[PDB]
RNA sequence: GCAG
């Protein structure tokens, strides 16, 4: 994808850090649930 | 006249009348900054502009809201003397008042819940004088005027640099005033290309779709059609005859008749008109002539939905048939002529990869921000923040104005951001300018570059802190806290302060100011600079600009510059330059209408003055305006040409027009090289101000205004008489026509006394003027530094004689006769500051004492008790002038010292000496002592002496000011109370207070009474106020530096004489070293025994053409022949008859001067005052291109009864016998320069070493040792000095173990040498192997 | 800022 056109860590760490979507109020309690 | 220019009246030899008056010199400084501070309420200037520019101040929810109602500085806290004292910032408190809006929760607009309105305080904004300048820190700062290229969009090339074909590759350049930059540019191959902030290139039709034309909107912009019609066969093709100018045709053109052209023929403009004659719109053409034709329009099907052709796409016959097919007769195409109207469009619409408005943002995104992945929400947010939002685009109104100048549109005014019709109008200029239809921009045209000053860099620096504020309080007002706070509880002014903070203290325009001469201050003041923030650098900048354009003239000096690296970029403004409202510099000239040369002057633009044709100042004209000559010399379109007299438009306004004011200094400016005269004015101001100050026997007329303009002087605000003179303040007593009602009528003009310049010299006021003397408004009261009655003299008029002296003037030097020594010419006060800075120490806290340990009480001989030197203490090199020890430990003696100890028993002190000492070789006396104690630390004896004369002081002079301002409102009380009622038999009896309430027949009168004594009880009342202050100024503790306990100060004051290795210098560049001080009796003498005073090189005239030294040399002659005439008429004691024809002979002399001195007018003291002032040579006035005629010269030189060839036979005066060929011997005008030998002079045997690497120190300051650089190196390597080399590099500088054990063998008396290795290379060693490079020496 |  868009792999290789950066070396800043930064954008490398947003850019792989977005592709986690959030959780909602009730995704973290089946998490913790889980735990 | 005056009666300031009646004293001494210089003989004014130039002949052009002038017409404009030269203005203020420091009007840019004060003007910008004026703009800067004032309150301004069209908002548009300076704060008020800045605050607009930010507040209001909405919330991210807009639920409230900080918006801005007013702004006040408050007065400052010390004045300015008080600032440049303590070491503090002259400034004024910036309090703004502001509203905190509190909305509503739920309501149809959000109504208001509450306000709150209070004043907070943001900053301290710093206030420039009342002569330019600001005291940041104590030391006197100008911020210089910068040049910047002007925003706008800027059209440039470069000519065939590129690909080895010399293919010229234009390029246009949005510039802002503040945001993204915007280049669109051409490849070798012809494609418009585009970049952003000077990042990699996109193809130019991408930022053309993230606006959101489509493939057929854009060939809609920068194309037109020829429309190709399917009438009934044989492609008929629309026709607009004049897109067939200057072709060959494959075909011959047949249109309902005659063949116009065969087939391969050329088509003329003939062609053109006879298609038009027959009105020619139709041709039928091969069908081969859509082979290559690239069609303008969506072409789809009907029947089958296909898209046949879409735009940009090259057709074919094939194409053209299945085209066809579907009922498309109608056939839209782009007429692209060769030459005229290239494909640049249509051919980057092909290289650029793109197909819609979303995959261009994508590009522009992947291109701004890489390796990020672009969604869609972020890169069409990226792309309206580029150009196109305000909060972070501003094109400004310069730069909206030269972008509509240069599109041709007739708008000045608009929006800050582009737009897609500035960007498209843009590209049509640069396509038009690649179709050879338009001319590139001359990037150093002074109509492309701006004058950026004071108080528009002062904004942009608050207006930056200003940001910096509100993206906090933006933060601060989302909170829910909002109900209980106030507006000052969310306005931080430590960043808006700190902002203006750093740019005057920090920036390279924030420059400490010259202060040598009243010269250097009032250019240091009208410096132009290419430097700066926003501007070029030094050593990246190329040499077109440094070059000397054709519009620097009148507006930029060309030949006052530097001569080192930034030569051409520190510039200088003309003497009559002006800034446009926009900052683009503009010039004065006089309109012609007819050929009458009109005195109606217009300030013209570089760009401007390009129309019209402009004669000389040169220019002959008789006094009906017209010109006398028929051919005029003039300037047309920088292009300088002869003209008619009824073509010229406009004419300069004088003659020193187009140099600046430290050229318009030179005498015969006009027989100078350039080379020289850059040199000379440069070298004007490095001369330092004299004992006593001499006039130029020739200048050139701008003397007097230099020494006005610049605030060195006193000049007096309201004529009147002198009431009181004394070496410290002059007391006016106004006329009373210029009094105002209610008022004591009287002007104190306290004088400065001894005080230091930036420089170290001295600048001390004497008072002009004599006791009961008739001042008017605007004359000299007071001589300042280097002024003599109101003019500016910077050096002293010296007999010279040109010649060859026994090789004692040598390659420039200078032989200096001892006379000039004798009678302290060159000699120059120097005032040194130096600071013994007790601190606290952690072993215990420095003290200021007397009782030093290790030295003789003959050394503490001058201190007093406190510790420190008396005041008037001639003190030498090595003497204490503040005692102070430092506690210290560890002490560790050796067994030696041990025993040494133990033997005589005189045990080691637990006090280190620390004291302040003269520097060696300085020599001065102690005028000024200055104590500054924390509050909390006790004073000693000496502080409260100090605080209590200061005390006695302060009351004195507040005492002394009411007094004389007291007895002013009871003169003026007197001269009413005589006026009706006359009580002149009891009026001086009575107690002169009673006066104040004495009720008389109130016609008017007892009404300007009612005034005058509401001012007598203000006075009472004031008088206190001012005590009180003072006195709390005085004796408040001092906010020292963390740390510090107490400073003293001690000023010395050097009289430094002039001596062999100073450097003097003239005006015309003739620098020179003083070579020898020769006795009187071996200096030149001519026939009457008057000795030469320097004799210079003549061999220093012929080559570096500076002649004009040799003209000054022969004038300054006739002028002192006239002075020694006049003052040979003052000791025979003739009459006033006699002096009066001979002076007025004198005035009289000259071809058609401007001036006419008729002193009959003057009475007999007049002239006879004059006279005494004139009987040290008459002063002439030479001005800049105007001057005195070498014919006037010898004229003036035979009126003096002196030889008209200027040289007279002079006599050796060490053997008597006459040198065999006549000498030029003249008074020229030396200047005594800023870089005396005394300064220059170091010499380090051993000394202090860098920490890191064990070398010797740098600079004399720290005691030195000369850099043994690496040519000096390869020198001793190019002769055999194996020896000499290795031991400047291990013994005398690093070898830590060798140098040690070489000092120890010189006093042993063994010169060998014991060579380790430097330590710099251990240092390299272990800073190669920290690399992780193992780095070894193999034994 | 400057000197050569
Ligand atoms: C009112 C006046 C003439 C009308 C217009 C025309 C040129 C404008 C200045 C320039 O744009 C430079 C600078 C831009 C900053 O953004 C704001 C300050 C500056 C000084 C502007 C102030 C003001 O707007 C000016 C003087
Ligand atoms: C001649 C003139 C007007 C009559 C009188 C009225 C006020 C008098 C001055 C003040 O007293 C202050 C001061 C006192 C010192 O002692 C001597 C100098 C000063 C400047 C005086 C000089 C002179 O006496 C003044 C100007
Ligand atoms: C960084 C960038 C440019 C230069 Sb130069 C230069 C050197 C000394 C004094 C003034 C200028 C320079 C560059 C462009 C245009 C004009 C001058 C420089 C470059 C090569 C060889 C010698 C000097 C030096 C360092
Ligand atoms: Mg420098």
């Amino acid at each position: 994808s868009e792999i290789g056109r950066t070396t800043d860590p930064v954008r490398m760490y947003m850019r792989e850090m977005g592709t986690v979507e959030l959780l909602t109020r009730e995704g973290e309690i089946d998490i913790a649930k889980r735990i | 006249y005056s009666y300031t220019e009646k004293k001494r009246i210089r003989k004014d030899f130039g002949k052009r009348p002038q017409v404009l008056d030269v203005p203020y010199l420091l009007s840019i400084q004060l003007d910008s900054f004026q703009k800067f501070i004032e309150q301004d309420p069209e908002g548009q200037y300076g704060l008020e502009a800045a605050f607009r520019s930010v507040f209001p101040i909405q919330s991210y929810s807009g639920n409230s809201e900080l918006q801005y109602v007013s702004y006040r500085l408050g007065e400052p806290v010390f004045d300015v003397q008080e600032c440049q004292i303590r070491g503090v910032t002259y400034s004024a408190p910036l309090r703004v008042k502001l509203r905190l809006v509190i909305y509503e929760r739920e309501a149809p607009e959000g109504t208001v819940k509450d306000i709150k309105e209070q004043e907070v305080y943001m900053g301290e904004i710093p206030l420039m004088t009342d002569n330019g300048t600001f005291v940041i820190n104590g030391t006197e700062r100008v911020i210089v005027s910068q040049l910047h290229r002007s925003p706008g969009v800027f059209f440039d090339s470069d000519k065939g640099k590129t690909h080895s074909s010399g293919k010229v590759l234009y390029n246009a350049r949005i510039i802002p005033y503040r945001g993204s930059w915007l280049d669109f540019e051409f490849d070798p191959k012809d494609n418009l290309f585009v970049r952003i902030d000077r990042r990699r290139k996109l193809p130019a039709t991408i930022i053309l779709r993230a606006l959101n034309y489509t493939t057929e909107q854009i060939l809609d912009l920068f194309f037109e059609k020829v429309i190709f019609e399917i009438r009934d066969n044989k492609l008929q093709m629309e026709l607009v005859p004049e897109r067939l100018r200057g072709e060959t045709a494959s075909f011959d053109i047949e249109a309902n008749g005659k063949v116009y052209v065969e087939k391969g023929r050329r088509i003329t403009a003939r062609h053109i008109r006879q298609l038009e004659k027959d009105d020619v719109k139709l041709i039928e053409v091969p069908v081969e002539y859509i082979a290559g034709k690239v069609v303008a329009k969506d072409y789809i099907d009907e029947s089958t939905g296909e898209l046949i052709c879409a735009a940009n796409m090259e057709l074919s016959l094939d194409l053209l048939a299945k085209l066809s097919q579907s009922g498309h007769k109608r056939i839209e195409t782009l007429f692209t002529n060769d030459l005229d109207h290239g494909p640049y469009i249509s051919e980057t619409l092909r290289v650029d990869p793109t197909n819609d408005r979303l995959s261009a943002l994508v590009e522009i995104y992947r291109m701004m921000r890489p390796g990020e992945p672009p969604t869609r929400e972020a890169a069409e947010s990226l792309f309206e923040n580029l150009f196109f939002s305000e909060d972070r685009y501003d094109l400004s109104a310069v730069g909206r104005m030269k972008f509509n100048r240069s599109l041709l549109r007739e708008e000045i005014e608009g929006s800050g951001i582009l737009s897609k019709d500035d960007i498209i109008d843009v590209m049509k200029k640069l396509i038009d300018i690649r179709n050879g239809k338009g001319e590139v921009d001359d990037i150093d045209h002074l109509g492309n570059r701006r004058i950026r000053s004071v108080g528009e860099m002062a904004e942009n620096q608050f207006r930056v802190g200003l940001v910096r504020v509100e993206r906090a309080v933006k933060e601060r007002l989302s909170l829910g806290d909002l109900d209980t706070l106030m507006p000052q509880d969310m306005i931080n002014a430590k960043p808006i302060s700190a902002a203006v903070k750093e740019f005057f203290g920090s920036s390279q325009l924030s420059q400490f100011m010259d202060q040598n001469n009243p010269l250097s201050e009032i250019t240091h003041k009208r410096r132009i600079s290419a430097l700066g923030p926003g501007g070029l650098t030094r050593e990246r900048a190329g040499f077109e600009v440094r070059d000397v354009h054709p519009t620097h003239y009148g507006r930029v000096c060309p030949i006052e510059t530097p001569e080192g690296p930034n030569i051409g970029l520190i510039n200088s403004l003309s003497v009559y330059a002006q800034t446009n409202e926009y900052g683009f510099l503009e010039t004065p000239y006089r309109k012609v209408t007819d050929g009458v040369v009109t005195d109606e002057i217009h300030y013209l633009s570089a760009i401007e003055e390009g129309n019209y044709v402009i004669a000389q100042a040169n220019s002959n004209l008789d006094e009906e305006g017209h010109f006398v000559e028929d051919l005029v010399t003039c300037r047309s379109k920088g292009e300088s040409s002869l003209f008619s007299r009824d073509q010229v438009d406009y004419m300069d306004v004088s003659t020193q027009q187009v140099v600046s004011v430290g050229a318009s200094l030179i005498p015969f400016l006009e027989h100078d090289d350039a080379n020289r005269a850059l040199m000379g004015a440069n070298m004007q101001r490095q001369a330092v101000p004299t004992l006593r100050a001499d006039k130029p026997l020739v200048g050139t007329g701008m003397e007097r205004a230099v020494a006005v303009d610049s605030g060195v002087t006193a000049v007096a605000k309201r004529g009147g008489v002198v009431q009181y003179v004394d070496a410290s303040r002059i007391v006016i007593k106004v006329n009373e026509d210029e009094m105002y009602p209610g008022e004591a009528g009287i002007d104190i003009y306290n004088l400065t006394k001894y005080t230091r310049s930036n420089q170290n010299t001295c600048i001390n006021q004497m008072p002009c003027v004599s006791l009961g003397e008739p001042v008017e408004r605007g004359d000299v009261l007071a001589d300042g530094p280097s002024t003599d009655l109101g003019e500016l003299a910077l050096g002293q008029n010296m007999r010279v004689a040109f010649m060859p002296w026994n090789g004692y003037n040598f390659e420039d030097s200078i032989l200096v006769s001892e006379r000039v020594v004798q009678e302290d010419r060159f000699t120059t006060i120097h005032i040194q500051e130096l600071a013994c800075v007790s601190r606290d120490t952690k072993l215990g806290p420095e003290e200021i004492t007397a009782d030093i340990p290790n030295v003789g009480e003959a050394a503490l001989s001058k201190l007093d008790e406190s510790g420190i030197v008396y005041i008037g203490a001639e003190v030498t090199g090595g003497d204490i002038l503040v005692g102070k020890v430092t506690p210290k430990g560890e002490t560790q003696l050796t067994p030696e010292e041990k025993l040494l100890r133990a033997i005589f028993g005189e045990k080691a002190s637990d006090v280190k000496d620390s004291s302040l000492r003269v520097p060696n070789g300085v020599s001065g006396t102690v005028i000024d002592v200055q104590v500054f104690t924390r509050d909390g630390v006790e004073k000693d004896k000496r502080a409260l002496e100090i605080e209590e004369m200061q005390l006695k002081q302060a009351k004195k002079d507040l005492s002394e000011e009411l007094q004389i301002l007291e007895a002013g409102l009871f003169s003026r009380i007197r001269a009413v109370l005589v006026a009706g009622g006359v009580e002149a038999e009891k009026l001086d009896k009575l107690p002169r207070d009673r006066w104040l309430e004495l009720g008389l027949t109130d016609e008017e009168k007892q009404n300007q009474l009612e005034q005058l004594a509401e001012q007598y009880d203000e006075l009472k009342h004031e008088f206190e106020k001012k005590l009180e202050a003072k006195r709390r100024k005085i004796t408040q503790g001092d906010d020292l530096a963390p740390g510090v306990l107490k400073i003293v100060k001690v000023y010395l004051a050097v009289k430094r004489r002039i001596q062999p290795g100073d450097k003097m210098a003239g005006r015309h560049g003739n620098k020179g070293v003083i070579s020898k001080i020769n006795p009187i009796e071996d200096m030149p003498y001519d026939e009457n025994g008057t000795p030469v005073d320097i004799v210079l090189n003549p061999l220093g005239v012929p080559s570096r053409m500076n002649i004009g030294q040799i003209l000054e040399t022969h004038l300054g002659m006739a002028a002192k022949g006239i002075g020694d005439k006049i003052n040979a008429m003052l000791k025979q004691q003739q009459e006033v008859a006699k002096l009066r024809e001979f002076i007025q002979r004198a005035y009289d002399l000259g071809a058609d001067v401007r001036q006419k001195v008729d002193l009959s007018t003057f009475s007999d003291e007049e002239v006879m005052r004059l006279a005494e002032n004139l009987r040290k040579g008459m002063p002439i006035a030479t001005p800049v291109f105007d001057g005195a005629k070498e014919a006037e010269i010898k004229e003036l030189l035979k009126l003096g009864d002196l030889p008209t060839s200027g040289q007279i036979r002079l006599y050796d005066g060490r053997t008597g016998e006459q040198f065999e060929r006549p000498v030029t011997v003249g008074y020229m005008y030396m200047l005594k320069l800023n870089h005396l030998v005394d300064d220059k002079m170091h010499a380090r045997s051993t000394g202090s070493y860098s920490l890191v690497t064990q070398q010797p120190l740098g600079g004399k300051a720290q005691f030195g040792g000369q850099r043994f650089g690496e040519m000096e190196v390869w020198a001793l390597e190019a002769y055999g000095a194996a020896y000499t080399l290795q031991e400047m590099l291990t013994v005398k500088s690093d070898d830590v173990n060798g140098r040690t054990k070489m000092y120890k063998n010189i006093v042993d008396g063994n010169h060998q040498m014991e060579p380790g290795m430097p330590e710099s290379f251990n240092v390299l060693l272990k800073e190669i192997r920290s690399l992780g490079i193992n780095i070894e020496l193999e034994d």
